[PDB]
């Protein structure tokens, strides 16, 4: 009989992790505050990293990684892939990143910037905190002083036909107690229901994929799919049809050498290996496809959420691979090889 | 790798090695605490044996 | 702090006070006659916490003797050990307090207790280190009620700074059919909270039932009972007796077991249960036993509170590594019942000696907020006759009033709510 | 030639003093009468063992000690030992009666009826020193004698000796060992009073230790007497430099110099390797380059902490026995690369390393083995915290209770005087805070 604790009531991904283990029953949920736990699902943000690992007889294990937050918070990645020679400024699937505080990368900013105008390049870019799509200087730096990062736009992006609509994958990545990682096999396209303007910045509901816009800014929402939600057996319908290829072949393979090289990069600084306490984690990868079928990184999220229909499948890997591997009862993934 | 202040001796040897470069209460004080916490516990016992007395 | 002078007052202070000698005499290897005749010198370590060393390297137990009739002293005196107990310490009456804690505290009681605190003073003396007193008595008397709490408030006014312990034995229904048993023992609990540093509630509920359901005797004895008394005593003190780091002394088992000042009652534990009549226990039957509802003194159900303090003791030679993993297992296996707000609140001590007949055993000592089922038990009963003012007559023909009856009834009850706060307070 | 007097508070402080004062006589080869062969300078001399022991006319090396408990069982073990003529009577004070784990019995009513006797003592030994250094302090953080009478101890030694350095070795609380709930209590006390008083703090958390014993010495319930011979190790490493002709931390000073950039974070992180069973038959010798790398895994700290989780202020490798620099170098070069070694902007990322050519010494008939080359690792980073941040939230969970406060008032301290010491320590963890860093979708 195993024990847990729940200190992020709103994870609808632990919520249901909680559910499957109970369900299990040889798992019992503990007071948030009660220290003779096995498992601690934990806060978001301040988690008492410090604290777990300390009570004998009990082999504790978290739901984070301690230092993961380098690859998650926006203007920590942009600085983790500059300075460190694993990834490096010598890194073709990341766009062009900039930090600017309203130390700084403001004189490096306008330097390559400027380079770009006279050697008559596209300078589409966007801004971010750790909302905005401009091509001048002044409404990028100006903005801020109402921290960000300025970010190269992908002008050309792939576009779905019906519909001449932006894109985005989110891929769900479990890295385990060992440092194993898996990557989800079921992966969703968070559509834009409007078609891309080529000129038009102004409207941020085309270039915007987020489902959050979408179900408030976009009037043809649920046109083509529920609600903007391609999955991935559907879109590799797409890719053959419409490009020949396979999703495999001309994204999943890049995918997977962004989530290696992101993920083997921080494992000297946040491996629990010999460490008093275990920990694993979920990421929610987040990638932009170009016209050239190129895959690029926008963001890590070290707290993502499911689709709705996937909850069930991902939920129980959670358990299965993260969980029961270190507290034994009585592949839905993609070992991702290092 | 920088080596400087390599300092010799019979039972040892030492130096520095740089990889990067940068970027009272009086006696007092003392017995006044001291007697206020005995005058405390006094106060606390002759207030027992004033209870008990009663 | 070194050494502890025991007080035995009444008929139940002195049969269990009696049997503690004999028990703890044959574990430091002490004869009848006072003699040292043992095997390790484990046993004389710490010999004077208990024993006073005298010329001829006899041993001549700590012990006062106390009772407002001669009739049990004088079967102690002509029992086995009766003569290991210094003569001079015996200090008794001839009137009797006829179950009635009016007697003990008031009239009769008055007239004896200047020659107990003689026979104190005197043992206090030859003390290099008096650590503090422990007294054995019923609650449900007149003796060892009246008198035993009337002696224990005399010792506090001459020992303010000393520690005050009590082996308290609870009246039960179902060993005892004296009516007044509730008036007494809800006199004597008044008196226990407000001067006693630790007490350990021996309940006669707990005593019967264990005889009756789990040594499976049909007619149990008051000898019987006792039995189990000198176990849970002999096991409690282990820690003051026997050399060891953990509870070593009075004070030190305070700090660990006390929160609270008024929250001192201990529910005493121990596995194996046994009849005065082979099979060795293993280290995790210990740790389920001494746990369990059926192996505690005090006729209250663990589960139905939180522990805010436990200490366990294991006596014999087993595994230090099993017995720290079974005591982590058990609080793992159960952390809900240990109160998160007092962090590692189970103290754990292993003794290599173990009493006489057992390979092995554990003694559990709780202060679980459960003890105040025993204390609703005792107000239930209190307040039925409370009500109606019957048998009072007893009580105010010896000079006391409604109102030292409303007090202690009032001051119990406020126990039982106190205990609850605890029961019912989160981190 | 500049002293050093070394006071050991408590049980604790008395046991652990014991096996390290045993550790230095194996080590210069003093005998348990007191004789030395190798000293050629017969009731005197100006040599680097002088620092820690006193001569006689006869030829008796005295440690410079004052041993100290509120109670006789503990001390009357020095008296009864195998070093028992090395110690004069007037160095082992004892009480009657002790603290009972409280640290207001210990500092206020205990402390103030013996504090007088303590100096007295210590300025016995103060005036047989040319030029007194200072003091090292052991005691448990967690007793009534150990947290309680060594910071009064600590206040008056300043006043006394305000001039002098003063180093403590803290036993840290840990539950597989404790023996009071109260150890919280206590340790922030002490922590909160002894702080303005304290150059530098060296923390040994009683777990740590407890683990290396279990997992490296293959020990199943690891004993005091375990512990203090691996303590007794670490000790020695710190102190070999005080004690033996040396390049690095030849003086006290040095310590606070070398270790401590802000005076309130002067607690350094100790990290001890190899620890190897004696009882195994079979040993493979480590390289520097091993033993080194050690040194940045937790399994092998003090205290057990995150230091990747953190940042350096100061970091020293002290080494011991058959080690020359060129490994030292090289292996540096290689754990650089490897391990995540942060240090703060303001400070130059490097190592002050020490090599004492004295060889690892052990206890014959102990737990321990025999090696060539051993390394202690004295870093101050901001991961320490991470002990503080536990301590202090066990001491919370019973405080918002008034949990055995009582004992405390009891004993004339005041209620004011836990959440003051509480806010120093609220203080203390937002420092290290500042030093060591900068929903659903
Ligand atoms: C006919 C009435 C009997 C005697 C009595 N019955 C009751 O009280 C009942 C059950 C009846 C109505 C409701 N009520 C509660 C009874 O069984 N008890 C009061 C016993 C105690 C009684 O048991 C028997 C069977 O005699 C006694 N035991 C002893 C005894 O153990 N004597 C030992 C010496 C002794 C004497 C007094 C004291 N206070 C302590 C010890 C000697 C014996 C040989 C031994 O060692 O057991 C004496 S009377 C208790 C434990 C429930
Ligand atoms: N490593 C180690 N820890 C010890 C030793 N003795 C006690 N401790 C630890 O120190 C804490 C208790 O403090 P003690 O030193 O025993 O107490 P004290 O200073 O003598 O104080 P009182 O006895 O209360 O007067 C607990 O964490 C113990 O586990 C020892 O020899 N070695
Ligand atoms: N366990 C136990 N209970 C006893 C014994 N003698 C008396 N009692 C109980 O004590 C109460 C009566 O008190 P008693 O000690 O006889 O009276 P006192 O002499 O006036 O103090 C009743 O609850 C009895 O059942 C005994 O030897 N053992
Ligand atoms: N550099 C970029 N080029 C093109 N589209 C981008 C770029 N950065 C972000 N986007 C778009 O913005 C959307 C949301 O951006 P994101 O960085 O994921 O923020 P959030 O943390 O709020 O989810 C993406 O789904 C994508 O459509
Ligand atoms: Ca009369
Ligand atoms: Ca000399
Ligand atoms: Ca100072
Ligand atoms: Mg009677
Ligand atoms: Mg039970
Ligand atoms: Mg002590």
């Amino acid at each position: 009989m195993y024990t847990f604790v729940v200190r992020d009531e709103n994870s609808s991904v632990y919520a249901e992790v909680s559910r499957l283990l109970l369900a299990t029953g040889q798992w019992k949920r503990l007071r948030k505050d009660n220290p003779r736990f096995n498992l601690m699902l934990g806060e978001r943000n301040r988690l008492p990293f410090g604290r777990l690992g300390h009570e004998p007889g009990l082999v504790q294990l978290v739901n984070y990684y301690r230092g993961a937050d380098k690859l998650c918070r926006k203007a920590s990645l942009v600085k983790l892939i500059k300075t460190s020679p694993e990834l490096s400024e010598s890194c073709t699937w990341f766009p062009e990143s900039y930090v600017i505080y309203p130390t700084d990368e403001r004189e490096v900013f306008l330097a390559a910037y400027n380079r770009r105008r006279e050697g008559r390049e596209g300078n589409v870019w966007i801004a971010k905190s750790s909302i905005l799509i401009s091509s001048e200087a002044s409404e990028l730096l100006d903005f801020i002083d109402e921290v960000h990062v300025i970010q190269k736009y992908l002008e050309k992006p792939l576009l779905l036909e019906p519909g001449h609509r932006k894109f985005d994958i989110r891929s769900w990545v479990l890295v385990d107690h060992l440092y194993n990682i898996y990557l989800y096999r079921e992966g969703v396209l968070r559509t834009s229901s409007e078609p891309y303007n080529s000129a038009n910045f102004q409207d941020k509901t085309c270039h915007l994929t987020n489902h959050c816009i979408q179900k408030e800014y976009s009037k043809n929402y649920g046109r083509y799919e529920e609600g903007n939600e391609m999955f991935f057996e559907e879109f590799n319908q797409y890719l053959m049809d419409a490009l020949n290829t396979t999703l495999e072949n001309s994204i999943l393979l890049q995918i997977k050498h962004i989530i290696r090289s992101c993920l083997m990069c921080i494992e000297p600084a946040i491996s629990t290996k010999h460490l008093h306490y275990q920990s694993f984690q979920l990421f929610g990868f987040d990638f932009m496809v170009d016209e050239e079928l190129k895959v690029w990184l926008i963001e890590v999220n070290g707290a993502p959420a499911c689709a709705q229909k996937l909850y069930a499948e991902l939920c129980q890997g959670i358990v299965d691979v993260a969980i029961s591997s270190v507290f034994p009862l009585a592949s839905i993934f993609i070992k991702l090889h290092h | 790798m920088e080596v400087i202040e390599l300092n010799k001796a019979t039972s040892g040897q030492s130096w520095e090695v740089i990889l990067k470069p940068p970027s009272d209460p009086s006696l007092e004080e003392i017995q006044k605490k001291l007697e206020a916490a005995e005058e405390r516990r006094k106060y606390q016992e002759a207030e027992l044996l004033k209870h008990l007395a009663e | 702090m070194r050494e502890i002078v025991h007080i035995q007052a009444g008929q139940c202070g002195n049969q269990i006070g009696a049997k503690f000698w004999e028990v703890i005499s044959d574990e430091h290897g002490i004869d009848p006659t006072g003699s040292y005749h043992g095997d390790s010198d484990l046993q004389l370590e710490r010999i004077n916490v208990y024993y006073n060393e005298a010329t001829g390297n006899k041993y001549v137990p700590r012990a006062i003797l106390v009772d407002l009739e001669p009739g049990t002293m004088d079967s102690v005196r002509s029992g086995p050990f009766g003569q290991i107990f210094r003569p001079d310490n015996f200090v008794f009456g001839q009137s009797g307090a006829g179950n009635n804690w009016a007697k003990g505290h008031y009239t009769e009681g008055a007239e004896l207790v200047d020659s107990v605190l003689d026979v104190v003073r005197k043992e206090s003396e030859s003390c290099d280190c008096l650590q503090g007193f422990q007294l054995t008595h019923s609650l449900g008397g007149g003796t060892g009620s009246g008198m035993g709490t009337l002696l224990i408030s005399k010792i506090r006014e001459e020992y303010p700074d000393r520690i005050m312990n009590t082996f308290s034995v609870m009246p039960s229904p179902k060993v005892s059919d004296t009516v007044v048993e509730p008036y007494n023992a809800t006199l004597s609990v008044h008196q226990l909270v407000e001067n006693t540093d630790e007490t350990y509630s021996i309940d006669n509920e707990a005593l019967y039932d264990i005889c009756f359901r789990t040594l499976k005797l049909t007619t149990p004895t008051y000898g019987d009972l006792n039995h189990l008394v000198s176990a849970t005593m002999s096991g409690v003190t282990t820690c003051l007796r026997f050399p060891g780091q953990l509870n070593a002394d009075l004070r030190k088992l305070a700090v660990n077991m006390v929160p609270f000042p008024r929250l001192h009652f201990f529910m005493p534990g121990f596995a194996p249960l046994t009849s005065r009549g082979y099979r060795a226990l293993t280290v995790p039957e210990l740790t389920q036993q001494m746990f369990d509802s059926k192996n505690m003194m005090a006729a209250c159900d663990p589960r139905h509170g939180r522990y805010l303090t436990v200490a366990a003791v294991f006596r014999g030679r087993m595994s230090m590594k099993e017995v720290d993993e079974q005591m982590l297992n058990v609080q793992n296996k159960n952390s809900s019942y240990f109160v998160e707000w007092i962090p590692n609140n189970v103290k754990t001590a292993v003794c290599d000696i173990p009493p006489r007949g057992l390979k092995m055993s554990a003694t559990f000592i709780g202060n679980s907020t459960a003890i105040q089922e025993l204390f609703k038990r005792i107000s239930e009963q209190f307040t039925a006759m409370f009500r109606r003012k019957a048998f009072l007559h007893w009580y105010t023909g010896e000079g006391m009033d409604e109102m030292e009856f409303t007090e202690a009834e009032s001051n119990m009850n406020d126990l039982v709510s106190e205990y609850q706060q605890y029961q019912d307070a989160t981190a | 030639m500049r002293e050093c007097i070394s006071i050991h508070v408590g049980q604790a402080g008395v046991q652990i003093g014991n096996a390290c004062w045993e550790l230095y006589c194996l080590e210069h080869g003093i005998q348990p009468d007191g004789q030395m062969p190798s000293d050629k300078t017969i009731g005197g001399g100006d040599d680097s063992f002088n620092t820690f022991f006193s001569e006689t006319g006869a030829g008796k090396h005295v440690p410079r000690a004052v041993f100290v408990d509120l109670e006789p069982t503990v001390i009357d073990e020095v008296r009864t030992g195998t070093y028992r003529q090395l110690f004069h009577p007037e160095q082992l004070i004892t009480g009657k009666e002790d603290a009972a784990n409280n640290y207001a019995r210990g500092h206020y009513t205990i402390g103030k009826e013996i504090i007088d006797l303590v100096l007295d003592r210590i300025r016995k030994l103060a005036d047989q020193c040319t030029g007194l250094q200072g003091f090292l302090v052991f005691h448990s953080f967690g007793g009534g004698t150990g947290s309680g009478f060594t910071s009064l101890l600590m206040e008056r030694l300043s006043v006394d000796y305000g001039k002098k350095s003063k180093l403590e070795f803290s036993i840290y609380p840990a539950p597989q060992v404790s023996t009071a709930v109260v150890e919280p209590y206590n340790s922030i006390l002490t922590t909160h009073t002894t702080l303005e008083h304290s150059d530098c703090a060296f923390m040994v958390d009683n777990e740590a230790i407890y683990d290396i014993c279990r997992r490296n010495l293959d020990i199943e319930r690891p004993t005091y007497t375990n512990l203090n011979r691996l303590i007794g190790q670490i000790v020695s490493s710190i102190t070999a430099s005080l004690r033996f002709d040396g390049a690095l931390n030849v003086d006290l000073t040095e310590f606070q110099t070398n270790l401590v950039p802000y005076p309130r974070i002067h607690f350094p992180l100790a990290t001890y390797a190899p620890v190897i069973s004696a009882e195994k038959a079979y040993h493979e010798q480590l390289s520097v380059a091993e033993i080194t790398n050690a040194c940045f895994e937790p399994a092998n700290q003090m205290v057990k902490c995150d230091p990747r989780h953190g940042k350096y202020m100061a970091c020293c490798l002290l080494y011991r026995g058959d080690v020359v620099p060129k490994d030292v170098n090289a292996a540096i070069a290689t754990i650089k690369t490897k391990r995540t070694i942060q240090f703060v902007d303001w400070c130059p990322t490097g190592f002050k390393v020490g090599i004492n050519y004295q060889p690892p010494t052990v206890v014959p008939g102990g737990d321990l083995a025999k090696v060539q080359r051993a390394v202690c690792m004295l870093s101050n980073t901001t991961a320490i915290a991470e002990a503080w941040a536990r301590l202090d939230h066990k001491f919370d969970l019973m405080y918002a209770k008034r949990a055995f406060v009582h004992w405390y008032v009891g004993e004339g301290m005041e209620e004011g005087e836990f959440s003051e010491a509480r806010e120093d320590m609220a203080a203390l963890e937002k420092d290290y805070e500042e030093v060591g860093v900068d929903g659903e979708e």
